[PDB]
RNA sequence: GUGUAAGUGCACAAGGGAGCUUGACUGCGAGACGGACAUGUCGAGCAGGGACGAAAGUCGGGACUAGUGAUCCGGCACCUCU
RNA sequence: CUACAACUUGGUAUUGGUGCUCGAUACGGUUUGUGUAGGAUAGGUGGGAGACUGUGAAGCUCACACGCCAGUGUGGGUGGAGUCGUUGUUGAAAUACCACUCUGAUCGUAUUGGGCCUCUAACCUCGGACCGUAUAUCCGGUUCAGGGACAGUGCCUGGUGGGU
RNA sequence: CCGGUGCUGGAAGGUUAAGAGGACCCGUUAACUCCCUUUGGGGGUGAAGCGGAGAAUUUAAGCCCCAGUAAACGGCGGUGGUA
RNA sequence: ACAGGCGUAGUCGAUGGACAACGGGUUGAUAUUCCCGUACCCGUGUAUGUGCGUCCAUGAUGAAUCAGCGGUACUAACCAUCCAAAACCACCGUGACCGCACCUUUCGGGGUGUGGCGUUGGUGGGGCUGCAUGGGACCUUCGUUGGUAGUAGUCAAGCGAUGG
RNA sequence: UUUGAAGAAUGAGCCUGCGAGUCAGGGACAUGUCGCGAGGUUAACCCGGGUGGGGUAGCCGCAGCGAAAGCGAGUCUGAAUAGGGCGUAUCCACACAAGAGUGUGUGGUGUAGUGGUGUGUUCUGGACCCGAAGCGGAGUGAUCUACCCAUGGCCAGGGUGAAGCGCGGGUAAGACCGCGUGGAGGCCCGAACCCACUUAGGUUGAAGACUGAGGGGAUGAGCUGUGGGUAGGGGUGAAAGGCCAA
RNA sequence: GAGCCCGGUACGUGAAAACCCGACGUCUGUCUUGAUGGUGUUCCCGAGUAGCAGCGGGCCCGUGGAAUCUGCUGUGAAUCUG
RNA sequence: GUCAACCGAGCGUUGAUCCGAGGAUGUCCGAAUGGGGAAACCCGGCACGAGUGAUGUCGUGUCACCAGGCGCUGAAUAUAUAGGCGUCUGGGGGGAACGCGGGGAAGUGAAACAUCUCAGUACCCGUAGGAAGAGAAAACAAAAUGUGAUUCCGUGAGUAGUGGCGAGCGAAAGCGGAGGAUGGCUAAACCGUAUGCAUGUGAUACCGGGUAGGGGUUGUGUGUGCGGGGUUGUGGGACCUAUCUU
């Protein structure tokens, strides 16, 4: 649920700031969305793991 | 989102329309059912959408019109035109369900289409006369005969 | 008796009263006191512009010594700076 | 003291349709305007010497509204040929006519969001049945049956937080 | 004994984040409007665009608030006289 | 995120299940292992008969069909039914709201709605009929009986499971 | 190491080996010595089997003051030639004003830095040497011990006598009471087995936790073999901060 | 304690075969059905990208007036007077 | 051969022992790969041989998983997909340092400590190569008619700055050098062609002129593939249209 099967995008790493100036180590995970892909107009539906973005940009088809 | 209507939906347009709607729609509900198409190109779209919206009113069939259509497939054989080679007697290119339809629709009369015609399970890839098995319905079948002549 | 603790002072008054007024200033300051350093304290006098006084003159807060907080960071107004 | 896990709230993305129901602005309009000199509840204004009329006015019987119960606007029947102009007032003329219009209540055209009832196609089911399959309580696929644009999960955000 | 602290139940108000809203103000300059000097510089207004800070209106839980709960954590007082 | 975490099909894992040897003697050291006597358990080949079969023939006569009956049987429907699908009505209760009744705060307010509906709704009633439910049972399908050839099948030694 | 130790304060049994201010950088300051000297010098790099030759990019000195614009032997503050601050290497002569401490002018004298390198301190490095309890990353461990899972094994001997059932009494049936069979139990006494309450010995032991006498349980929440599982901020814990290879 | 005893050094010589570097050709591809210089307009010049917003990373720069580079979530343009 | 000799035996001028290069053999474990496993030890299938009167037995091959091609097949289910087959090529593991992209502490310094430092260090992950990464301006620069891809040294500089402005941290422009390739190729607009999906007023349309024949370079679309066309910042290129032309 971080990583897309389609773009591979990935989890990218980072530091939670407090208030106090606390670093404390955290991850933006990508909105990834649970797809069933139908790659062929005939209509036989995969699931796979789409990221958001590219749902968006029409790179699966939901037939 | 821009799509272009295929067919007539209530509270949005008739055919040939160009609409924009929320893109949640024409993804799940409009497109996938062939109730549309993507307004992407003027010249391409509305040409597509004629022949889509003509296609779907004409290849339509009931249970009715599925026995008539079970009594006028017996016609005679309907012959293919294929490029191939006469040495060997095999196709170069590969027959496609929308050659056997137009074979079928030119020269017998009945307007079919792709998505009922049996063609791999004949494996007529070859040259010959070749039977072919169409579903009319869940229930009613239908044969055609099939001739292929090379180039 | 001296606004207020104690001490040093003050009757020549620094104590009591009256009239005017804002020096409870700006730019500076020879020379010093005291100090590890950082702070702290006195300063005659010069210039501008004033107050009281006839004038000499006095006035850069209060009889004196306590009533206060370095630096960093930030606010406000002015400047002929970038 | 300062943080974090975990739980929890809301916005947004995945996330869609028809309905009511509002709230805002834009449009095609009406409505209402209690200084006095008064035909008198004086819109300021530009066109202003002529407009509404029988595709049917003055005058009456009623409906409804606001009402400052000073009266207006309006629907019908009735009626039938007028109300009207500088008409003299008044800083300001006509309720003769035409154009945007504001103090303000209204409806239909747009947009925008808010609330609510719904629907199935997104999404979900450790519900059934078949297939891969000889063996499989795994897994995937088709289909049926239920939920259903909620929930789950990304991103942003307020809480609780010796649990670490 | 339900005041305290928890837990459970209920929002009529008050406070309250993000996201929506963008009134007003400022930076810049098209165009002007004044000028002062002699081989172009000094004051004011300033539309549109692009930006900077941004207010009013909206908004959830929570907390404030009202009840119940002690085989929940807990509490179960002093002084004077008086046959 | 990566590293990896689980796990199906299988494949391993005795401390368990199944499986056929006992007594005596001998060497300097082994013996249920060697030797002596007598057994047991898996396979292979040869030969001898017994000994049933496949073709051949025996038994192979006899099973399927054509129809009738008689109702499984979607279909339409009926006997119709468990519940009350859904609305109906009312009583109670009161969503808001409207004057007012009450508690009222000492008296007034103010809320509630003890009122008007109505519906937060609840409770009950009968029908509307629905829900699902079969059957009786119709085509169909099949069982039985009446023929249709003791005629077409069948069928016979022996192995026989990875399945029950 | 102490105000003070022969000290009854610390350390050393003896001998022989070994064992503690070092190095890097064009670093910083200071001080010697050498080269050049209003100049000194290269870094990287190139050419030479070398330590030599080239290399002007930079650095230091050569003018200061001021926040800065800027000005310049002056500059800043300031309304000020009006004082002050910083500066004009220093010295010498002469004049002019003061004797609130000397000041201003003219003239002469003229300004010394920079590259190696020796030494002392210092900067960044473990920085004179030796020494913790503990902190983080990755791994190894349940063959000891805690708990659990699968499958086996063991518990001499002797007592007490539950329910049930039967007989008799009892009754209308009962309740219940006596006598027979039966043999239950986190039952009893007691060896194997498992523990560890008291005492004595051991205490440079036989043993890094035992021995001798007595002692508790000993058909159960029992003991034990085999194979397996749970792992460190974690496991396990009939709970003591116990156990997880003395 | 060796230039003159030995192995060697200075200086020369040595490759059948394998490998590596070159070099000359077979071979491969391309230009010649082609180039040079001139005039006035429409089309093209890398899309869920750039830009903006929220939360971070990193740059001398610790969110600061915070540019350029970059990750995740939304929003989301122009094709040269760009 | 050797510690390392002693015995017994032999080879060598017909060239031994030795040294170099290429071959053959190379048991078993190990990515280990037929199945299994407690690494180096158990059990096989298939084909071809060898061997017994036949079972037993022995050799030579071959049999793992995944990815990608290729041909057949296409479940529920209809198109078809999953999947199943057969076959060819690849992977998997090791290695001291150097590279690149991710994840990323603590002791420590701050005379405490959380911001900060230690440090993007230690360690971990994925990956190549003989080197890797970067690279041909959506770059610097500052009015100079300047530079002209990247990388790597020296300077700039412990400066500008940054910092509980604390401890500390710390550039770039420019200039001097090493190397020479200021190197190359695409995508778009246009054409031609081959297609796949549509359709067709199925005709006066598709090719430059004219003569005529025709009814499909489909009439029209579109997407994909392939050949020309173009690779530019004084904007370049497509279309258009003038001049010469090996």
């Amino acid at each position: 649920a971080a990583v897309c099967d389609i773009c591979g995008k990935g989890p990218g790493f980072g530091k939670s700031v407090s208030h106090s100036h606390r670093r404390t180590s955290r991850r933006w995970n990508p909105n990834i969305q649970p797809v069933r892909a139908v790659t062929r107009p005939g209509g036989n539906k995969q699931r796979i793991n789409a990221c958001t973005s590219c749902i968006k940009a029409g790179k699966v088809s939901r037939a | 989102m821009k799509l272009i209507l295929t067919a007539e939906v209530e509270h949005l347009g008739a055919a040939g329309d160009t609409v924009e709607v929320k893109d949640g729609y024409g993804r799940n509900y409009l497109l996938p059912r062939g109730l549309a198409i993507v307004a992407s190109r003027g010249a391409e779209r509305q040409a597509e959408e004629i022949r889509r919206a003509r296609e779907s009113k004409v290849i339509r069939d009931i249970e009715h019109a599925n026995e008539l259509k079970t009594a006028l497939e017996g016609l005679g054989d309907v012959t293919l035109s294929v490029n191939a080679a006469g040495d060997t007697g095999k196709l170069f290119g590969s027959v496609t369900a929308a050659d056997v339809v137009n074979a079928i629709k030119k020269a017998g009369g009945p307007n079919l289409d792709k998505r009922t015609v049996q063609l791999a399970k004949a494996h007529i890839k070859s040259v010959g006369t070749h039977p072919v098995t169409v579903k009319l319905h869940t229930g009613v079948e239908a044969k055609v005969s099939l001739n292929v002549v090379a180039q």
